[PDB]
This record gives structure tokens, C-alpha cells and sequence, in this order.
């Protein structure tokens, strides 16, 4: 277990994956031009789980960009680390999907998807110990969502013993007031159910929320929302990217995580929260299970953890977290299953982000995450019952069918979170 | 002699057996290149040592061992250590990818694609050998490999090898530093699978040795490097009467003899002592006395769980150091007429006793200090069932959900089998029931 | 049949063709199979100046479809902010409730259109209005914590 092949589709995709490589190549100290200019050996040794080297000591990113949309590919390579990708790996089409999942899944979308397909083979020939694949994508556009789901099942079949995982950011219409993103997401969540392993749930709701009341910013940009995703992400990384105690892969991320098949969606947290521009161990145990650190808009005290992975980021004393994280789960501990005993886990890492020294992230598979799914449904209900902009979606070769299956899913998914969150041990 | 060749399995296998074999060189005086200036017959022996270490025509004194796990990093570092050149490169054998802290992939799926491997080199060993008398087992409960891949092992070992004894040295999981949140279910996996397959098994308590390091040793967050150390100094206390010359447990048929009145409850309780922090380099001596009273002070215990709530079948004593035989017989003397210590009433009341007159042996970067005398009591008590039972608790409350089920049906294993692996365990509740728990 | 012609006309945006087929006698209030007419069709796609158009030709701004929508009711769930203010100029009930109990308020809330919620408050929407599972705008609000909503609701 050790190559992680990163894909990013769409513009929601590629604009948080670039972030991404911008931050973790900062974090290991690799420029631009793929030079490693750092001073710690403990920045190269798992290098390679996200890295390709080359001759003349030269590292490339096992990053594939798709996109239906030709601009994109413009705006990635302007960016600061934007030459550092393999030109082979730009697979970009000559239409947009126009914000419309079944352009993406089945006419524009359908019609890329072997040539991404011939390029992911490529990177995974390469690799001596594929662990699987991490995707990058909104689910409510067209692109990310309806081609990065058709990308995801087919890249399930060839590969079906690796291990899928998500960044998926969630639609809110505090950011983009387009009516059709909830049934977007709704046909997006139908397919993440069943074909992925883990997904991170990245709300625009609750990076909405935190930029305007908790940092405020009276008019959030993308690049503010994106500063919270990318830190986030390197967050979540840490100890796939660095050695410590645990020799973490994705398969044990999984293993530890998810008890039920279906109820693979994380609710990730970050503490201190800042703004782009411009703290003790029981601050920031207390400030990962606050609901103004969480990154899907959801209050943890509504329900239930079942499982969670908690990462300490910079010096600190082991003894203090110990202490420290047992303390949270006496004071909440309402807010646990009883019936899966030792279901916190904690690692620390030496090196901390740019410009935070201390730092934590929170990883949580809570029955809260509901909320996130109610307020979806509710969004994709309104719209259905009207049967506004339908045709659309049949004029590119769907089924009404389709529709009602993909909110029965969703509903039976929130109903699987209620049970867990009302059983008892006795 | 006879020969016993010793088979460590996963992380806490290979680790354990490390720190083993490293502790097991400085008794014996062997060099880290394998020399050893005391013994005399260069390329062979019938001595004491050669039960665990063969020689070559040069004189190097190989352990007689085979180091297994299902990923390199941590077989790698004893490749690249201190004593990369005493051990047969081709017995360190790794794959590429673990089991993922699961039962399923480490007995089902992954393991078996090394399986054939590890038993032809298993099998050279063996045909060096004159007289094999068995084999040591070092693995983890929790690990995949640990729990998985030791079940297929030791289900091969009893076919190709039906007459030779298999004894276990098995880390029973702590909260404190565990791994997996799904240890319960592989501790409780291997164990179904096992149990016809092991004669003895010698469990350690993750729990029991953490508090130890804490307590004695003043160690505020022990790492695996401590508790290995420690462990290591209890299991050469119980392996020293096959390495050394002596008049109990000399061989593996013997310790079923003295310690396992029926086949499956097989399970000993080791109680160590004295433990004294490395920083008293002055402390005083205890005398024979007060090292053998803390052999039933639950503290000192290798598994928690309280012998005053149970009855004993079987008690030996093995001591190391200044021990004079008569003031062992005035502490025995004490301890059946003063203390609650209740035998079945179906076994003998009484206590076997061997000294090995050489103290213990300390490493340098050890947690110990010297001492002149040590004592390891090696008992069958059925209150050793209180370690099966809160396991069996933890196991019973995700179980009852169907809890990470999914993830071992998905790696070639029927959901019947954990039903059929949980009766397997309320039936071995019962057994200590029976007896008298 | 020009009543057919005239919600395609509507419902695309071509505003000469509109105007076209009204002075050739076309039924401004046609419907299709479902009830909707040509002023329902305008408002759903935001066609701001064919609604002006339709209205000042004789449409039933409170027309209702099948499933009892009105043209605000689409034009509030939708988001089109100047179609809302248009329909309630001339006469749009705030308060028309559907087949589902919804009122445009509990559509522009569960929508997120926190404008044309402000907009109906200011033009008399019922916040006690309750659906057919006796949720009120101000319910929505708290159970999907809107706080945004929550704060506008409460003036
Ligand atoms: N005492 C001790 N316990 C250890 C050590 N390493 C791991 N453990 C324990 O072993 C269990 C985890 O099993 P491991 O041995 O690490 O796993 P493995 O056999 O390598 O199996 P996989 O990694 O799942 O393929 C946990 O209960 C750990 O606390 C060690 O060196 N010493
Ligand atoms: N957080 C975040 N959301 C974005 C970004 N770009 C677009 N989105 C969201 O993504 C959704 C639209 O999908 P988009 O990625 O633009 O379309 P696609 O190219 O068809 O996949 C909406 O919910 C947007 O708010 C971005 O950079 N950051
Ligand atoms: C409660 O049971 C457990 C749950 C999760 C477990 N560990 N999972 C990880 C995996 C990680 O990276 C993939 C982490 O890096 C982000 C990580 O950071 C803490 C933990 C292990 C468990 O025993
Ligand atoms: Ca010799
Ligand atoms: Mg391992």
C-alpha cells in the first residue's frame, strides 16, 4: 500500500485539486519547477504515495485533470505550481456540461471518459503498490458530478479490489443560487453510496458560515472558501504523507471507520480557523468537536459518533492528548455509541501547516451528517414534486425513474442514520 | 537435545522476537556476527543452547527462527540493525501488502499467497534438526497477520508436523496501545481457530505490562520499545529451562505436562518479579521471601485478572540468581498455611520448584536494573477467564449491530463463522466454570 | 391551434412571436396537459418581459396548474426576483396554497432566496401558513438551521 493516483474533474474539482498541490508540495518542500528545496528527511520518505520521481531529481504529481469545459486547463496552468503537471495528463473536451448531471454522465461526459480511462491505466501500470484512488469534484455542476461519477464506476470494474475515496463538495445556495444543483447532487449521492469507500463531505454551507460569522468576511470569494478546503485536505493526508506511529493506508482508514457499508461519509473539522492573509492542546481538543469547526454544516451534538480518527499537528506532549482526549469523551459522552468500545483514535505529527504552529483536524463518522442529507432532499423535493427543468435532464437520454430511485436512496441513507443513532447497547 | 524452532508473526511478533533473540545472545554470550569464544565444538554440539541455535562449519551460531510478516517496514529494520548478520536472510520473508488489521485478509486473501513460501522454509529448518521437538509462536490477537495469517499457519503446522508440540506467545490487546478498533473480533477469530491447533499459549496483556512500566519503572507514556524490553525478560524466564541445563519444563512435551491438565484450557498465568526502575542502581536486595509473595500480588501479572476469585490446577516456580533451595521450601512453607490459595480439589496441592543459579541478565538501554534473584511463577488459574470474558463483552456489543461484518465477508469469509467462533468461546467460559472459576 | 404555438413561445423566450400570435387571436390563457399557461411558463424561466406582456393581455395571474401552483408560487421557487415583484403588482395572492400545502414563502425558504422571502413579508405572506405536515417557513428555518432565514423571519 503505498501510490495514491489523484483524478480532479470539473472546475470545483481542479480549482480545489490545484489548491491542493500548492499546499502539499509547500508542506514537503518542492517547487514549482518539481526541484525538492526542503531540509528534513522526513519530508521524502512517503513522498512517493503522491509523487512520481523522475530524472535529475525531478518530482511529478500523480494528478489526472478532466473537464468538459476547455478553460480550465487555461486556468490551472497560469496558477503558481501550474507546469509542475504532466502535459500528457490534461484530458479536457471542447463542450461544457452546462450544470447538467446527465450531459456529464451520459452524452458529453460519456464520450471522454476512455481517454481518461487509457491515461489512468498509464499511472497505475507505473505503480509498484497501488492503495487506490482520491478524486476531487463538486457534485453540483456537471462535470465533477455527472462525469466523475461515470469516472468513478468505471474505474471500480478494472480496479475493483482498490480502494475509492472522495473529496466531494456539497451545493448550497449561500454560494451559487442555481435551482438545479440539489438534483445534481441528489443523482451524485445515488452513485457515492454504492461505488465509493469513503467520502470526505465538504459543505459550501457550513464554508459559508464559517467565512461570514466566525472570520467576517462580509462577501466570502472562492479562494476564501477554498483556504478552509485546503487546509482541511492536508489535514486529512497528514499520516498517509508522513511516517508517524501508524503506518496508515486507505484500506485501514476504511476498515476503522466505516461499520456499515453505506455510511461511509466523514464529517472533517479543522482547528484554529483562519482567514487567508493574516493555541493550547485544550483549546483545540475542545475547538475540533465545536460545530463552528465542522466543514459540513451539521451539529455533532443532533446525533451520535460511531467512529473517529483525530490528528495533532505540530510540538506538543503525548501524555497531554491522552489526557486531554480521554477528558472530551467523559464530559460528551453522550454523544458516542456505547456499542463499539475504543472508537477514538489519535495521532500526532511533528511538522505543523504554514504559518499555524499548533494545529488539529478532526475526522468524524457521526449520525449528524443526516442533517447535510435532509437539507439536500428537502432542496431536490421542492423542485421535483414542480417538475421544473425535467426536461432537461430526459432530453439527454434519462428516465424519470431515475430521479425518484436516486431520492429513495437518499431517504433510505437518512433513515440507516436515525436507526444507528436511536440503538442501545442494554 | 532436542530442537525447537521459533516462528514470529506480524508487527508484534517480528518486534517481540527481536528483542527475544537480542536478550537470548547476551545470555548465551553469542556476538552479533554469531560468534561465540565459549563454546569449544566449532560446526556442531549436543549442548543446551543448540536446542534454539545451530552452527556452521565457521564457527556462527544462527537462531533457529523464521520472521514473517505480510508488509516489509518492520521486518526491514531487522534486516538493516544491529544484528542484520545473525539471522538466515532467507528466514526474514515479507510480502507486500498487510491485512489491514483483518482476520479475512491475513487467513483468506493475502495470506495465502505466501503460505507455501514461509512452509518450505520452515521445512529447511526442520531437516536440519535431529530431534524437533516444536515450535514457539510470537504474534499479536488484534493484528490481521497476527490473528489471520497465524490461524493458516497453525492449521498447516498440525498437518505436515502431527507429532510435534506448538506452544504461543499471544498479545492479548490493550485500549491504551491498540491499533484497530476490530481487534475484539480478530482476537476472538484466531482464538476459535487455534485453540485445536496450540498445546499451550502464554497470553500478555498489553494492559497488565503498560501498567507495569508505569508503576515500577516510572515510564509516563511507555512505548512499544519498553514493553518489548519488559516482555522479552519474562518470556527468556520461561523459555531459560530449554536453553540451559536444568530439572523442570526441560522440554515442550513437559510444559503441557505441569501446566495443561485438559487440552483446551490451555491458557497459563505468568506472574514476574522483582521489576525495579534501571535509576535505583542501589536499591536493596530483596531476599527469596518477598520476591516469591509478589508472585501472588496481582499487579505483578502478565494478564489481568484476580487468582483470589479462582481456584489453581497447576503452580511452578522458576527462579534465577542467588536462590538457595532450602529458603525456597521456608517461602512455599508460608504461603500454603497463611495465604487464601485454593487448589481443585482434583489436582495435587502443591508447588513445583526450578533454580537456574545465574542471575537475570539486563540489556544495555534497557528500563531494569540488576538484581541477584528473580522468580517468573508460571500457574493454570481459572480466573484467567476474566481475560476472556471482557473480551468477549466487546466482541458481544459490536456483534449484536453487525458491526464492520462486511468488511470480512468481503475478503472470502462466511458470516456463520464469527457465530461459530463465539459458542466456541461461551464454551470455553463453561470449561472454567466446570473446574471451579 | 395557436394556444399551443404560444406556450412554446413562452416558455423559449421569443417575445416578437408572442406579440405575433396574441394579435392573431391565440388563447393567452391556454393550457398544457398539466394546466400550465403561458404566464406559468414565462415566470418558471424567467422571462420578465413576455410576463409584463401576457399580463397586460388578459392572463389570470392566479392561474393554477393541475397541482395547484400559481405563477408566484414558480417564480418564488425558481428565484426570479423582478417576475415575484411583477405578479404581486398585479394582484398575485402572497398567500395561494398548492396540492403539497406550500405557500410561495415556504418555496423561496426551502430555496435559499432570502430576497423574495424579504419581499413577501413586505407584502403580507402568512407566517403561520402551515403544509400538509404542519410546517410553518420559520419551522424550515430551525430545522435546517438556516440562521440567515431564521433572523429575516423573525423582523
Ligand atoms: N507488546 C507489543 N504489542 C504490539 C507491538 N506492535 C503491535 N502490538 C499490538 O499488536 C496489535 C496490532 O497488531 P500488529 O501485530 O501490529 O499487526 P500485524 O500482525 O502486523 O497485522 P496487520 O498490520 O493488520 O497486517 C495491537 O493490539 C498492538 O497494540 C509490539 O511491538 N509490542
Ligand atoms: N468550494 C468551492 N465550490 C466551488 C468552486 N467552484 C465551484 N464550486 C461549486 O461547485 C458547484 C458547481 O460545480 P462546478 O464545479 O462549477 O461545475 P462542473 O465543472 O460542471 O463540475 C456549485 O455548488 C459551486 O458553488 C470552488 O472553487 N470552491
Ligand atoms: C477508532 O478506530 C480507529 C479509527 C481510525 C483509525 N485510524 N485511521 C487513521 C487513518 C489516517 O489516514 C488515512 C489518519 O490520518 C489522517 C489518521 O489520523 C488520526 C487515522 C484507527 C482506528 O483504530
Ligand atoms: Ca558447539
Ligand atoms: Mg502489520
Amino acid at each position: 500500500m503505498r501510490e495514491i493516483v489523484h483524478i480532479q474533474a470539473g472546475q470545483c474539482g481542479n480549482q480545489i485539486g490545484a489548491k491542493f498541490w500548492e499546499v502539499i508540495s509547500d508542506e514537503h518542500g518542492i517547487d514549482p519547477t518539481g526541484s525538492y528545496h526542503g531540509d528534513s528527511d522526513l519530508q521524502l520518505e512517503r513522498i512517493n504515495v503522491y509523487y512520481n520521481e523522475a530524472t535529475g531529481n525531478k518530482y511529478v504529481p500523480r494528478a489526472i485533470l478532466v473537464d468538459l469545459e476547455p478553460g480550465t486547463m487555461d486556468s490551472v496552468r497560469s496558477g503558481p505550481f501550474g507546469q509542475i503537471f504532466r502535459p500528457d495528463n490534461f484530458v479536457f473536451g471542447q463542450s461544457g456540461a452546462g450544470n447538467n448531471w446527465a450531459k456529464g454522465h451520459y452524452t458529453e461526459g460519456a464520450e471522454l471518459v476512455d481517454s481518461v480511462l487509457d491515461v489512468v491505466r498509464k499511472e497505475s501500470e507505473s505503480c509498484d503498490c497501488l492503495q487506490g484512488f482520491q478524486l476531487t469534484h463538486s457534485l453540483g455542476g456537471g462535470t465533477g458530478s455527472g462525469m466523475g461519477t461515470l469516472l468513478i464506476s468505471k474505474i471500480r470494474e478494472e480496479y475493483p479490489d482498490r480502494i475509492m475515496n472522495t473529496f466531494s463538495v456539497m451545493p448550497s445556495p449561500k454560494v451559487s443560487d442555481t435551482v438545479v444543483e440539489p438534483y445534481n447532487a441528489t443523482l451524485s449521492v445515488h452513485q457515492l453510496v454504492e461505488n465509493t469507500d469513503e467520502t470526505y463531505c465538504i459543505d459550501n454551507e457550513a464554508l459559508y458560515d464559517i467565512c461570514f460569522r466566525t472570520l467576517k468576511l462580509t462577501t466570502p470569494t472562492y479562494g476564501d472558501l477554498n483556504h478552509l478546503v485546503s487546509a482541511t485536505m492536508s489535514g486529512v493526508t497528514t499520516c498517509l504523507r508522513f511516517p508517524g506511529q501508524l503506518n496508515a493506508d486507505l484500506r485501514k482508514l476504511a476498515v476503522n471507520m466505516v461499520p456499515f457499508p453505506r455510511l461511509h461519509f466523514f464529517m472533517p473539522g479543522f482547528a484554529p480557523l483562519t482567514s487567508r492573509g493574516s493555541l493550547t492542546v485544550p483549546e483545540l481538543t475542545q475547538q475540533m468537536f465545536d460545530s463552528k469547526n465542522m466543514m459540513a454544516a451539521c451539529d455533532p451534538r443532533h446525533g451520535r459518533y460511531l467512529t473517529v480518527a483525530a490528528i495533532f499537528r505540530g510540538r506538543m506532549s503525548m501524555k497531554e492528548v491522552d489526557e486531554q482526549m480521554l477528558n472530551v469523551q467523559n464530559k460528551n459522552s453522550s454523544y458516542f455509541v456505547e456499542w463499539i468500545p475504543n472508537n477514538v483514535k489519535t495521532a500526532v505529527c511533528d511538522i505543523p501547516p504554514r504559518g499555524l504552529k499548533m494545529s488539529a483536524t478532526f475526522i468524524g463518522n457521526s449520525t449528524a451528517i443526516q442533517e447535510l442529507f435532509k437539507r439536500i432532499s428537502e432542496q431536490f423535493t421542492a423542485m421535483f414534486r414542480r417538475k421544473a427543468f425535467l426536461h432537461w435532464y430526459t432530453g439527454e437520454g434519462m428516465d424519470e425513474m431515475e430521479f425518484t430511485e436516486a431520492e429513495s436512496n437518499m431517504n433510505d441513507l437518512v433513515s440507516e442514520y436515525q436507526q444507528y443513532q436511536d440503538a442501545t447497547a442494554d | 537435545m532436542r530442537e525447537c524452532i521459533s516462528i514470529h508473526v506480524g508487527q508484534a511478533g517480528v518486534q517481540i522476537g527481536n528483542a527475544c533473540w537480542e536478550l537470548y545472545c547476551l545470555e548465551h554470550g553469542i556476538q552479533p556476527d554469531g560468534q561465540m569464544p565459549s563454546d569449544k565444538t566449532i560446526g556442531g554440539g549436543d549442548d543446551s543452547f543448540n536446542t534454539f541455535f545451530s552452527e556452521t562449519g565457521a564457527g556462527k551460531h544462527v537462531p533457529r527462527a523464521v520472521f514473517v510478516d505480510l508488509e516489509p517496514t518492520v521486518i526491514d529494520e531487522v534486516r538493516t540493525g544491529t544484528y542484520r548478520q545473525l539471522f538466515h536472510p532467507e528466514q526474514l520473508i515479507t510480502g507486500k501488502e498487510d491485512a489491514a488489521n483483518n482476520y479475512a485478509r491475513g487467513h483468506y486473501t493475502i495470506g495465502k499467497e505466501i503460505i507455501d513460501l514461509v512452509l518450505d522454509r520452515i521445512r529447511k529448518l526442520a531437516d536440519q534438526c535431529t530431534g524437533l521437538q516444536g515450535f514457539l509462536v510470537f504474534h499479536s490477537f488484534g493484528g490481521g497477520t497476527g490473528s489471520g495469517f497465524t490461524s493458516l499457519l497453525m492449521e498447516r503446522l498440525s498437518v505436515d508436523y502431527g507429532k510435534k508440540s506448538k506452544l504461543e506467545f499471544s498479545i492479548y490487546p490493550a485500549p491504551q496501545v491498540s491499533t484497530a478498533v476490530v481487534e475484539p473480533y480478530n482476537s476472538i477469530l484466531t482464538t476459535h481457530t487455534t485453540l485445536e491447533h496450540s498445546d499451550c499459549a502464554f497470553m500478555v496483556d498489553n494492559e497488565a505490562i503498560y501498567d507495569i512500566c508505569r508503576r515500577n519503572l516510572d515510564i509516563e507514556r511507555p512505548t512499544y520499545t519498553n514493553l518489548n524490553r519488559l516482555i522479552s525478560q519474562i518470556v527468556s524466564s520461561i523459555t531459560a529451562s530449554l536453553r540451559f541445563d536444568g530439572a523442570l519444563n526441560v522440554d515442550l512435551t513437559e510444559f503441557q505436562t505441569n501446566l495443561v491438565p485438559y487440552p483446551r484450557i490451555h491458557f497459563p498465568l505468568a506472574t514476574y518479579a522483582p521489576v525495579i526502575s534501571a535509576e535505583k542502581a542501589y536499591h536493596e536486595q530483596l531476599s527469596v521471601a518477598e520476591i516469591t509473595n509478589a508472585c501472588f500480588e496481582p499487579a505483578n501479572q502478565m494478564v489481568k485478572c484476580d487468582p483470589r476469585h479462582g481456584k489453581y490446577m497447576a503452580c511452578c516456580l522458576l527462579y534465577r540468581g542467588d536462590v538457595v533451595p532450602k529458603d525456597v521450601n521456608a517461602a512455599i512453607a508460608t504461603i500454603k498455611t497463611k495465604r487464601s490459595i485454593q487448589f481443585v480439589d482434583w489436582c495435587p496441592t502443591g508447588f513445583k520448584v526450578g533454580i537456574n543459579y545465574q542471575p537475570p541478565t539486563v540489556v544495555p538501554g534497557g528500563d531494569l536494573a540488576k538484581v541477584q534473584r528473580a522468580v517468573c511463577m508460571l500457574s493454570n488459574t481459572t480466573a484467567i477467564a476474566e481475560a476472556w470474558a471482557r473480551l468477549d463483552h466487546k466482541f458481544d456489543l459490536m456483534y449484536a449491530k453487525r458491526a464492520f461484518v462486511h468488511w470480512y465477508v468481503g475478503e472470502g469469509m462466511e458470516e456463520g463463522e464469527f457465530s461459530e467462533a463465539r459458542e466456541d468461546m461461551a464454551a470455553l467460559e463453561k470449561d472454567y466454570e466446570e473446574v471451579g472459576v | 391551434d395557436l394556444g399551443k404555438k404560444l406556450l412554446e413561445a413562452a416558455r423559449a423566450g421569443q417575445d416578437d412571436e408572442v406579440r405575433i400570435l396574441m394579435a392573431n387571436g391565440a388563447d393567452v390563457n391556454a393550457t398544457d396537459a398539466s394546466g400550465l399557461t403561458p404566464l406559468h411558463l414565462a415566470a418558471t424561466y424567467g422571462h420578465l418581459e413576455i410576463v409584463e406582456v401576457l399580463l397586460k393581455h388578459g392572463a389570470d395571474v392566479n392561474a393554477i396548474d393541475i397541482m395547484g401552483s400559481t405563477p408566484l408560487h414558480l417564480a418564488a421557487l425558481i428565484g426570479h426576483l423582478e417576475i415575484v415583484e411583477v405578479l404581486l403588482k398585479h394582484g398575485a395572492d402572497v398567500n395561494a396554497v398548492d396540492t403539497w400545502g406550500d405557500t410561495p414563502l415556504h418555496l423561496a425558504a426551502i430555496m435559499g432566496h432570502l430576497e423574495i422571502v424579504e419581499v413577501l413579508l413586505k407584502h403580507g405572506a402568512d407566517v403561520n401558513a402551515q403544509d400538509k405536515f404542519g410546517k410553518t417557513a420559520f419551522d424550515i428555518s430551525i430545522d435546517n438551521g438556516n440562521e440567515d432565514l431564521a433572523e429575516i423571519l423573525q423582523k
